[PDB]
């Protein structure tokens, strides 16, 4: 089977290799195996690009022990599996158009268990990890998992940008915070699996942006507001009045 | 039915530790009540894991019997069985001259913190054997560290860290004592003005609050005039070295060495501080009297009296007659023709309580009726505000009532938290 | 020098602080105080701790109803003396 | 032979060391150790040697030293090398770290656990710190995270309160740099109280470590109220720090700020005061603001920037 | 030595009562902290008056005005002290409470002061009653 396996990799045929995992489920003695064979087929639905059989694999592995393993056991010290799971997860609920969930599946990652460069590169998990949250979490959740979070601190000086970009709209700072996250949209849009879903995500943070900007003001400039987006009065009065409609 | 036959033979279990236990000599106590105690429940644990399957009521049942036979209390007696279990520690931990290696040590301490464990009046053996624990590191009686904190480690493994606590800073301060030491002499050593001490001094400074040693008597010794440059110089390292802190000499507890050269060069004695001043008063002439030691040494009377008693049984001193007595004479005199035959000569040999648990135990149960759940601290300053009134609760006290109506089923501890109380 | 010298001396001493408590943490008055609650409104004395930190007992039962851990040492607290 | 034999030998150790004569000198201190290991129970006879190398070894000699030192690791290594090596290894290697004694550390770990398939928490423990040192040396942060919560599965070890010092500072300073305060401040409390127990040198150092662990976790309870920190109150050392805990606590923008300026050179020099001030002059500034619009309801910005000595644009920003 | 505990609250009382002369609150402070540790466990009834004259007294020079006055107040109902020494501690609870901090316990303290029959014989009674009716 581990040959056959490694024949269907490096061949690409993926129908036989779907028969064949079908006539090999009901063959299941240790739970090592099971993983391995769970992570082949996460790997080969996140290459057929079919995530309804992503998350019944991924529900199916988090169920089948005591509801993964009750509260929790000591934390991840040589078992990288964890955070290959939850990486491969991440992604398919990013490609999903579910930023939120991928964003809190994405975070619990370790540097020190993410030598993998096979599945997603540390670069583009901190840019996804960054703007998700970005754009989906309320600034609660967003210092307490990201700012405080000193495990995605090592993946934030990975890449600079993402760091500066949610440091800056943090500490109520949109005017570079904006204009950095414009200058980075044309690398992000080069991207594979973030492009289709970036510009949506940007509405979203720019729009967060502005109902923070207004969180501490019952009464504000719109001639400073507008400076501090990167915008006309008149755009920046027709996007609050959209902002207001709904 | 079930209870029926659980009863019978925890009746059984009792009447058989009762009868392996009676009929035992006197001297070797310790060491038979803790090997049978040992075999016993070796023996039973064996039988009941052989048969059943465990059936954890069988050493449930056990063990309750274990507890009550343990604290066999005689009439207006105190339980003598952590007493015995501490000496029992003690005379394994000290240094035997039959062999006695470190790993059968070890494999004894765990095999009898088993026994141990059974005690339920733990506070009176942690005393014992804090005391006989103080004596073996002061004294030097100890075969070997490693033992020693073994067993700490045991006991705080059985109890908790509370419970060894103490012992755990006693340990430490061996530990930094010779640091301290060879800090001194360094300090010493390293002075700009030259110190000639006289003396070789060794000291052992430890914690007032951890160690039971303290300056419960009166004495009012006065220092020798020979090393009183050691404690000024010492005094003066530890204010240069520990700030805040203050020292008080145990006057009863440091011994030295006074050597004897020019007399027939008899080698040289060992003996205590109390032991000394009394001779070096006596290189005045050869016979003094009490008035010029109780003049010189500054001792109390009762101390002074062991002093002169001890040096009676060395023969060191001695009275022509028998007037040793309570008298104004006291005309002692040197005995240098009955010389020593050795070199090292080393010598170095309640009804308020009652009432009081009651009110504790009426006040747990009225405070837990009263919440029907509680946390252990908050349930203790409950305890403590409601019977300040009349006295001023002991925490041990307190925990042992707790204790004590957890096994008389009156509140229970929570599964989801140990330290969480909860009426039934 | 002398007729009977002594050589060797092994002294025994025991250590402890100058000033042990002086003042509650968490009052900020004296130990033997009414820890500012009794002042303002009314028996106050000490409750020690497994640390022997000394605090005032009402002052350590109103900072044990929010926080489980010791002001000074921030380690669990257990009562110990009263 | 007996006690004033053995004494007498030493004497004639000492005599002979004054006329070096170093190959006599070497076979004869082997025999001695031979003999000794051979006849008479170590313990005691150890102890006294360790005191005795210390009075009149340390005047120069350190080719002599080094010589006697490499003697040593190479002749102990074949009966027992437990109970003085340790501190020879912690005092020699501060300085040189010459690379070696690591890599046959890390051979017989490989070689003991994993091949046979805690009753020796204190060696443990020991070993841990001596890692911890030396790899605070070379300030490897994420190795010194690993390490101590590595050593923190140790729960049965009774170690000397030097090593719990080192340890507990190692332990501070990456919660510190992490963030975790309140974890930074009861570790800083703990490592002080072990070098307080015992040491000097390193003592003021998790003191000033602990106040500022503690003015970083909202302050409330001043350090120094303990019996272990109030005598290092007015320490020369430790005054700017507790200066700094009573404008910090009872808040007073001007206090802070004349210790600071007045201190410039004394506190804020080390990268952990230095890179957490500016959380400071922030969390005391918030909590001037948080006391001074309590009684009103509306209140000129301007006056808050009167009040709190920022200006206008940094008062509307907090 | 270990001195009896007579002798060392003696000794720090006076000590406290010098640096007060001397104008130091903080070393008279300091030295009534230690006397206060052992007035507890001593017998001896004038020296637990003296130990109370000199602690308010160094509450009053701390400017705890209030705490002070309460100290005073309370040994002003001693029976032990002479007539003049009540009626003094007495005035002294009446300046301190009118130097205290307005507030709850500056007004109950004013109100206990008043219903005094003995705050009347004070210079300062017309004072304590305009305070007392909040005018
Ligand atoms: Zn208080
Ligand atoms: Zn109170
Ligand atoms: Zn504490």
């Amino acid at each position: 089977h581990d040959d056959l396996g490694d024949h269907y990799l490096d061949c690409g045929d993926l129908s036989n290799a779907l028969k064949c995992y079908s006539r090999a489920r009901d063959y299941c003695t240790s739970a090592k195996h099971v993983i391995n064979m769970c992570l082949n087929v996460i790997k080969v639905s996140v290459y057929l690009q079919n995530w309804s059989h992503v998350l019944s694999y991924v529900s199916k592995a988090e169920s089948t022990p005591e509801i993964a393993e009750q509260r929790g056991e000591r934390d991840s010290q040589t078992q990288a599996i964890l955070t290959k799971l939850k990486c491969a997860a991440g992604l398919a609920e990013l490609a999903a158009r579910k930023y939120k969930q991928a964003a809190k599946c994405l975070l619990l990652a370790s540097f020190d268990h993410c030598d993998f460069p096979e599945l997603l590169s540390p670069s583009n998990v901190a840019i996804y990890g960054g703007l998700c949250a970005l754009a989906t979490f309320d600034r609660q959740e967003l210092q307490r998992n990201v700012i405080s979070s000193s495990s995605f601190k090592l993946f934030l000086e990975l890449e600079p940008q993402v760091r500066d970009i949610i440091f800056k709209f943090y500490e109520s700072k949109y005017a570079s915070c904006l204009k950095m996250l414009d200058e980075m949209k044309d690398n992000l849009l080069l991207d594979m699996y973030l492009a289709p879903h970036v510009r949506t995500l940007y509405t979203q943070i720019r729009n967060r942006a502005l109902i923070q900007y207004f969180s501490p003001y019952v009464s504000a400039d719109m001639h400073r507001m507008a400076a501090a987006f990167n915008t006309t009065v008149a755009a920046l009065e027709d996007e609050l009045t959209q902002l207001i409609l709904e | 039915g079930l209870p029926h036959m659980i009863q019978e033979l925890q009746n059984h279990i009792h009447d058989e530790g009762l009868r392996a236990t009676s009929n035992l000599t006197q001297e070797n106590m310790p060491t038979l009540f803790v090997e049978s105690v040992l075999e016993v429940h070796g023996k039973f644990v064996q039988l009941i894991n052989t048969v059943l399957n465990g059936d954890q009521h069988f050493m449930s049942a056990l063990d309750k019997a274990l507890t009550s036979v343990v604290n066999y209390r005689e009439p207006k007696s105190v339980c003598k069985a952590p007493e015995l279990l501490a000496k029992y520690c003690d005379n394994l931990l000290k240094k035997s001259a039959k062999g006695m290696t470190e790993n059968e040590v070890e494999d004894r301490l765990t095999s009898f913190i088993t026994v141990f464990k059974y005690i339920d009046d733990k506070d009176v053996f942690q005393k014992f054997y804090a005391r006989m624990l103080a004596k073996r590191l002061i004294h030097g009686l100890s075969m070997s560290m490693d033992s020693e904190e073994a067993m700490i480690n045991k006991l705080k493994q059985a109890c908790g860290y509370e419970f060894t606590s103490k012992l755990h800073r006693m340990y430490t301060d061996m530990s930094v004592s010779a640091d301290l030491n060879n800090k001194f002499n360094n300090f010493i050593k390293n002075q700009d003005t030259v110190i000639d001490l006289g003396i070789s001094f060794q000291i052992y400074v430890l914690q007032a609050g951890a160690w039971p040693l303290t300056q419960a008597p009166s004495s009012t010794f006065a220092i020798p005039q020979e090393l009183e440059k050691s404690v000024q110089m010492f005094e003066l390292f530890y204010s240069q070295h520990f700030s805040g802190r203050k020292l008080t000499w145990l006057h009863y507890l440091c011994t030295g060495e006074v050597k004897m050269n020019y007399l027939g060069k008899p080698y040289v004695a060992m003996v205590t501080t109390y032991q000394m001043a009394v001779l070096l008063a006596f290189n005045n002439s050869e016979t003094v009297s009490y008035k010029e030691l109780q003049d010189s040494t500054q001792m109390n009377e009762k101390e002074l009296t062991k002093t002169i008693k001890s040096l009676l049984d060395v023969k060191m001193i001695n009275h022509d007659s028998e007037k040793e007595d309570i008298d104004a004479e006291s005309s002692f005199s040197l005995n240098m023709n009955f010389s020593s035959k050795r070199t090292k000569f080393k010598i170095t040999t309640s009804a308020v309580d009652e009432d009081r648990k009651m009110y504790l135990q009426a006040a747990i149960v009225r405070i837990m009726k009263a919440r029907k759940v509680l946390r252990h601290n908050a349930l203790i300053q409950e305890v403590i505000s409601q019977s300040r009134a009349r006295f001023n609760p002991s925490i041990s006290m307190i925990k042992k009532c707790i204790e004590v109506l957890i096994d008389k089923q009156y509140i229970e501890r929570s599964q989801a938290s140990a330290d969480e109380y909860s009426y039934v | 020098k002398k007729r009977f010298e002594v050589k060797k001396w092994n002294a025994v001493a025991l250590w402890a602080w100058d000033i042990v408590v002086d003042n509650c943490a968490i009052c900020r008055n004296h130990i033997m105080d009414l820890c500012i609650e009794c002042q303002a409104n009314q028996e106050c004395t000490v409750a020690w701790g497994v640390c022997n930190h000394a605090f005032h007992f009402h002052c350590i039962s109103r900072w044990l109803k929010t926080r489980q851990v010791c002001p000074l040492d921030n380690r669990e607290w257990e009562f110990q003396k009263y | 032979k007996g006690e004033w034999g053995f004494k007498a030998l030493k004497q004639m150790i000492k005599i002979n060391f004054k006329l070096t004569n170093f190959p006599e000198m070497m076979n004869r201190y082997k025999q001695l150790l031979t003999y000794i290991r051979s006849a008479v129970t170590r313990n005691y006879s150890e102890k006294s040697i360790n005191s005795i190398l210390d009075y009149i070894s340390t005047s120069k000699q350190m080719d002599l030293l080094q010589e006697f030192y490499e003697t040593t690791l190479e002749a102990l290594k074949d009966a027992k090398n437990d109970r003085l090596w340790f501190k020879t290894n912690t005092k020699l290697g501060k300085l040189y770290l010459e690379r070696e004694e690591y890599g046959k550390l890390q051979k017989i770990l490989r070689q003991l656990h994993q091949s046979c398939q805690l009753k020796k928490g204190t060696q443990l423990l020991e070993i841990y710190a001596l890692e911890i040192q030396m790899y605070t040396a070379q300030k490897n942060n994420k190795k010194l995270k690993a390490l101590y919560e590595q050593s923190l599965h140790i729960k049965s070890a009774i170690p000397h309160p030097l090593i719990m010092g080192v340890i507990r500072e190692c332990g501070g300073k990456m919660h510190l740099r992490e963030g975790e305060f309140e974890k930074a401040h009861t570790d800083f409390f703990e490592a002080f109280k072990n070098y307080d127990e015992s040491g000097s040198p390193r003592r003021t150092t998790c003191l000033k470590y602990l106040v500022l662990a503690n003015m970083l976790m909202k302050s409330g309870i001043n350090p120094f109220d303990s019996q272990e920190a109030k005598p290092y109150k007015n320490d020369p050392e430790i005054l700017a720090m507790t200066n700094l805990v009573s404008a910090y606590q009872n808040n007073d923008i001007t206090e802070f700020e004349k210790i600071l300026k007045t201190n410039h050179s004394n506190i804020m020099d080390d990268p952990f005061i230095r890179e957490h001030i500016e959380e400071l002059l922030r969390n005391i500034r918030t909590q001037v603001l948080i006391k001074l619009i309590k009684p009103y309801t509306r209140i000129h910005i301007p006056f808050i920037s009167k009040e709190l000595n920022i200006d206008v644009a940094d008062v509307e920003s907090l | 030595k270990q001195y009896n505990v007579d002798y060392k609250l003696e000794t720090y009382l006076k000590i406290a009562r010098l640096y007060l002369e001397d104008d130091d609150p903080v070393q008279a402070e300091a030295y009534i902290n230690r006397a206060s540790l052992l007035q507890n466990e001593s017998t001896n009834e004038q020296l637990q008056i003296h130990y109370k004259v000199c602690y308010a007294r160094v509450l009053d020079y701390r400017r705890k005005f209030i705490e002070a006055a309460q100290r005073y107040n309370e040994l002003s109902y001693k029976t032990i002290v002479h007539e003049s020494e009540r009626l003094e501690a007495l005035k002294h609870a009446l300046h301190c409470t009118i130097l205290a901090s307005a507030g709850q316990q500056r007004s109950r303290m004013l109100a206990t002061l008043f219903k005094d029959e003995r705050c009347q014989q004070l210079a300062a009674y017309g004072i304590l009653e305009k305070m007392y009716l909040d005018r």
